[PDB]
């Protein structure tokens, strides 16, 4: 629902989702063949499922086609410094794709907003929903649309008949946390084809033995995982598959 | 919220004897045609165990705060599902991580939090006039809760809310252990037809789910449920009923036990090593059959009870620094 | 919906009374601030505390708000004569794409001692009978508190049709009063021998009947 | 500032409702304005918030495309349009104001609220009310007091106020609330305690005003002759 929904939010108030007490596989998110741009710093895009972390912070918002290059640490612009700042130690994983067939319509889709003016910079990982009129001079205006007072929040220009560099791109960032705590969500070991009657090596969560897997004729009780024998040797392990 | 009770007459608890009770699976592996012994927390056979009554016909209602040791044995020949659940904790003042494992009529709730446990939390079953069924309405277990982390829901289990005064037809055993902070629950239902003086039958106990709470438990207390029929005025002061129930509270001792495994893989017999010299020889020889002969089980060491340490004709002090 | 609250909380006038707000890990535990409101039955709700760190103008400093991980807490000290309202937990939810409120807890003292009731049974007039309807009224007044169970009977069977009870309101002398109607027809009004409304109040049953003939 | 709203308003089950939100003073054309509802029985919901500067609609996913909120800059007001009403729309709406800030949370708070608009929709629409007199009998008057009044039936909608001799009677008056019947109808009553020594020299009349129906009945009250 974070990816496929009926509508999204803006950049001044974006959706914040936390993944806790869950397990997922990042292999389906790589072979989708539907994303436009895919950048992932801090870790390789193909070896991030083995090593896992404590928490996963995912934010979803909309952005134009010419601003997808601004989501990176080490540059200054208009959106990456007033809406969402990227720190130096940013080990995130950004994913973007083009879905102009849902967030655009004839007549002009101006549903989402953005912040253009701001007094100063902001600390990264901080949301700004201040709708106060940014004063550029030294005299008050009592919130009027006259001189020396402009509204920072401005509308969009989304149109489904545009080109490529000005289309609404669904951009998401998957950040990881590193603290003194167990992994709330971790990348699990992938399964492998089942093979028997051959000299294989398996690791069924409690041992790493080398041998064959013959079909037994005895059924175990549905509360055990391993099995010993008379000679005190674990030679019967239930397959969790 | 809870209410206070009134001072009335009660019955003192009695002391009975167990007959081959308190045997469970000490591991999660499969064994067959092997005589292996381990060192776990089991119940010694032919030991003195406490006995508490819960029948009405009078007004027997005792629920003391018993200290929770390393491994307990809670056996109850339940008939009409009177006992609902059990609580755990150290001081019960919303200061530690208390436990609440209750078995309601909808689903099992295992919520380890900091609930406000009162002096005597008890369940209440009221009998309606229009509907001829026993329904639970007085849910007086705790007051409130501020913040919690752990929350787990077990599988749904159906229960009977009607209480009678007949003989018991089932037997349920509960074993609660705490090692590495992990909580172990061993439960298995066994039909039996007896009111007291449990037979010499044998029945194993299989675990269901491990609860890694990682906390220390030193006290425990069982919860009882009463019925509110038309015979009682409906006040929980001096007029109530509890049906008929009998639960046993035993403390598991760290004694080694020799288990027997058949071809199916279930426990058949249990042999101790610190109870009877015959059982000690049987468990040391690793055989359930002993022929004629002499054997050696252990040694006999007399521990000294006194220590005479003295130094005569001598003394002095030291100027340190 | 996604935010649950206890239905009621008990307290004493002079001790500390706390409440808890529990939700999910995407609306309150994600990092969003919580906002507490007070819903007084008879005026519009106002702002009490925002962000659990600042104090608005016009609020006392007895309210304390804190966020312990994924749950928010509100603690008060001293129960005055203005806390007979409901407290709600409001947080911004991303799955709902907007702000969602909580359940609401009631915290008030009934202060409702018992009192001896007095009933009045009035038969319908002659002008009401040609309107093809019969409104049997049964007025109760001068009682305390306002919790009266109203029952009807026609000397052979209880009436389980057309019975209505209204809520009692406070009088000028700190009393309560209510009325109960019975919608019937004038064709069956004269066939039965009598009518009566039976009520109870802490076991006290007062019975009054009339006769149409 | 202070935000004023309209009073009570009833409509038909399946028609459009037209309410408004007025603002006294300023600070209305610079901050966002939302609408928060409240119904007895459940919690408080949030339909959506509208910005008056850019004129951009922002609703929730739980509400479908059936309500539209507009804004005006000439007189600084806002209107609410909702058609195809249901049986659950009996609630009250509030005209709130939002004031954003900066921080790690950055949640929408409601610092300024409105008055309230009671919008109740049901069956048994507006019709002609009927008042019936009530007089005591010889059995109901055992002491030196009497009980009589006027009964109001088949009246709609609320509110309806009763009066005695154009407000000339103050002591001993009592107004009873309404109630929901099986067909969506209300009923009230009012009785006054008066001595029996004035039942033959002074008459008691009831004056009922109904501004939604523009009707005012003036009926007479006389004691019964058979009892
Ligand atoms: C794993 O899933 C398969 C199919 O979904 C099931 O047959 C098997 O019993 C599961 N193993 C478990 C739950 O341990
Ligand atoms: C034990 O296994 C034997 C044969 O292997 C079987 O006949 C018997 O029914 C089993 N006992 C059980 C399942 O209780
Ligand atoms: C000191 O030693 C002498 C001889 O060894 C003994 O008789 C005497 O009792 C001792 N005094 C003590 C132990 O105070």
């Amino acid at each position: 629902e974070v990816f496929n929904a009926t509508r999204f939010a803006s950049v001044y108030a974006w959706n914040r989702k936390r993944i806790s007490n869950c397990v997922a596989d990042y292999s389906v998110l790589y072979n989708s063949a539907s994303f436009s741009t895919f950048k992932c710093y801090g870790v390789s895009p193909t070896k991030l499922n083995d090593l896992c972390f404590t928490n996963v912070y995912a934010d979803s918002f909309v952005i134009r086609g010419d601003e997808v290059r601004q989501i990176a640490p080490g540059q200054t612009g208009k959106i990456a410094d007033y809406n969402y700042k990227l720190p130096d130690d940013f080990t995130g994983c950004v994913i973007a794709w083009n879905s102009n067939n849902l967030d655009s319509k004839v007549g002009g889709n101006y549903n989402y907003l953005y912040r253009l003016f701001r007094k100063s910079n902001l600390k990264p990982f901080e949301r700004d929903i201040s709708t106060e009129i940014y004063q550029a001079g030294s005299t008050p205006c009592n919130g009027v649309e006259g001189f020396n007072c402009y509204f920072p929040l401005q509308s969009y220009g989304f149109q489904p008949t545009n080109g490529v560099g000005y289309q609404p791109y669904r951009v998401v960032v998957l950040s990881f946390e590193l603290l003194h705590a167990p992994a709330t969500v971790c990348g699990p070991k992938k399964s492998t084809n089942l093979v028997k009657n051959k000299c294989v090596n398996f690791n069924f969560n409690g041992l790493t033995g080398t041998g064959v897997l013959t079909e037994s004729n005895k059924k175990f009780l549905p509360f055990q995982q391993f099995g010993r024998d008379i000679a005190d040797t674990t030679d019967a392990v239930r397959d969790p598959q | 919220q809870c209410v206070n009770l009134t001072t009335r007459t009660q019955l003192p608890p009695a002391y009975t004897n167990s007959f081959t009770r308190g045997v469970y699976y000490p591991d999660k592996v499969f064994r067959s045609s092997v005589l292996h012994s381990t060192q776990d927390l089991f119940l010694p056979f032919f030991s003195n165990v406490t006995w508490f009554h819960a029948i009405h016909v009078t007004k027997r209602f005792d629920n003391p705060v018993l200290p929770f040791n390393d491994g307990v044995y809670f056996a109850s020949t339940e008939k009409s599902n009177i006992i609902r659940g059990w609580i755990f904790g150290t001081t019960l003042d919303s200061k530690t991580q208390s436990l609440l494992i209750v078995n309601n009529a909808t689903n099992v709730v295992i919520k380890v939090c900091e609930f406000q446990f009162c002096n005597d939390p008890f369940l209440g079953v009221y009998y309606h006039k229009n509907n001829k069924s026993w329904m639970e309405s007085e849910f007086r277990v705790y007051s409130s809760a501020n913040n919690c982390t752990f929350e787990y829901v077990s599988q749904p289990f159906l229960m009977d809310l009607e209480g009678k005064q007949g003989n018991f037809k089932n037997l349920r055993e509960f074993v609660f252990k705490n090692i590495d902070g992990y909580f172990k629950i061993y439960s298995k239902h066994t039909p039996i037809n007896l009111v007291r003086d449990l037979p010499q039958g044998f029945s194993a106990l299989e675990p269901l789910v491990d609860l890694p709470i990682g906390i220390n438990i030193t006290r425990f207390q069982t919860l009882l449920a009463l019925h509110r029929s038309y015979l009682t005025p409906g006040d929980s002061s001096s007029g109530w009923t509890a049906g008929a129930a009998a639960y046993y509270v035993g403390y598991l001792q760290p004694r080694t036990f020799l288990l027997k495994y058949n071809e199916n893989g279930t426990i058949t017999d249990a042999v101790d090593c610190a109870l009877d010299p015959l059982s000690e020889t049987k468990c040391t020889l690793k055989s359930f059959t002993v022929e004629k002969g002499i054997y050696q089980t252990s040694n006999f060491r007399v521990q000294p009870t006194e220590s005479i340490v003295r130094f005569p004709n001598i003394t002095n002090l030291c100027p340190f620094g | 919906s996604v935010l649950t609250q206890p239905p009621s909380v008990s307290g004493a006038p002079g001790q500390r009374v706390t409440i808890s707000c529990t939700g999910s890990s995407s609306n309150i535990g994600a990092g969003y601030d919580v906002h507490w409101y007070q819903q007084l039955p008879g005026t519009a709700p106002k702002l009490l505390i925002y962000g659990n760190s600042n104090r608005p103008s016009g609020v006392p400093d007895r309210f304390s708000g804190s966020k312990s991980g994924t749950s928010a807490s509100l603690a008060i000290t001293g129960l005055q004569a203005e806390d007979e309202a409901d407290y709600y937990c409001q947080s911004y939810d991303s799955s709902l794409s907007g702000s969602v409120f909580g359940g609401g807890t009631k915290l008030t003292v009934l202060g409702q001692p018992k009192a001896a009731p007095s009933v009045t049974l009035f038969p319908p007039s002659s002008e009401e009978l040609q309107a093809n309807k019969a409104t049997l009224v049964c007025l109760i007044s001068d009682f305390y508190p306002g919790a009266v169970t109203v029952a009807w009977k026609a000397d052979s069977s209880p009436v389980k049709a057309g019975v209505e009870t209204t809520t009692p309101s406070k009088q000028s002398n700190n009393k309560y009063a209510a009325s109960s109607y019975l919608s019937l027809t004038p064709e069956q009004w004269k066939s039965h021998r009598s009518y009566s409304c039976q009520v109870t109040h802490e076991g006290s049953t007062v019975e009054k009947t009339v006769a149409p003939t | 500032v202070q935000l004023v709203e309209s009073g009570a308003e009833v409509k038909k089950p399946g028609s459009s409702v037209k309410v408004s939100c007025k603002a006294s003073g300023g600070t209305f054309s610079s901050y966002a304005i939302s609408w928060v509802r409240q119904a007895p029985g459940q919690g408080l919901e949030w339909m959506g918030g509208i910005i008056p500067i850019l004129g951009i609609a922002n609703y929730a996913q739980k509400f479908q495309g059936r309500v539209t909120i507009t804004a005006d800059k000439s007189t600084s007001t806002a209107y609410m349009e909702l058609s195809s009403l249901r049986s659950e729309d009996t609630a009250v709406y509030y005209c709130a104001r939002e004031n954003g800030y900066s921080g790690y949370g950055a949640a929408a708070n409601f610092d300024l609220w409105g008055r309230g608009t009671l919008v109740t929709v049901s069956s048994a629409s507006t019709k002609g009310p009927s008042v019936f007199p009530l007089a005591p009998s010889s059995k109901s008057t055992s002491g030196g007091t009497a009980a009589l009044g006027c009964l109001v039936k088949d009246y709609f909608p609320e509110p309806v106020t009763v009066s005695w001799n154009s407000g000339a009677l103050t002591s001993g008056v009592h107004t009873f609330p309404a109630v929901l019947q099986s067909s969506g109808l209300y009923s009230l009553s009012s009785v006054v305690t008066v001595p029996s020594s004035s039942l033959g020299t002074q008459t008691y009349i009831c004056n009922v005003n109904h501004k939604p129906s523009n009707t005012k009945v003036d009926k007479k009250v006389e004691p019964k002759s058979c009892d």
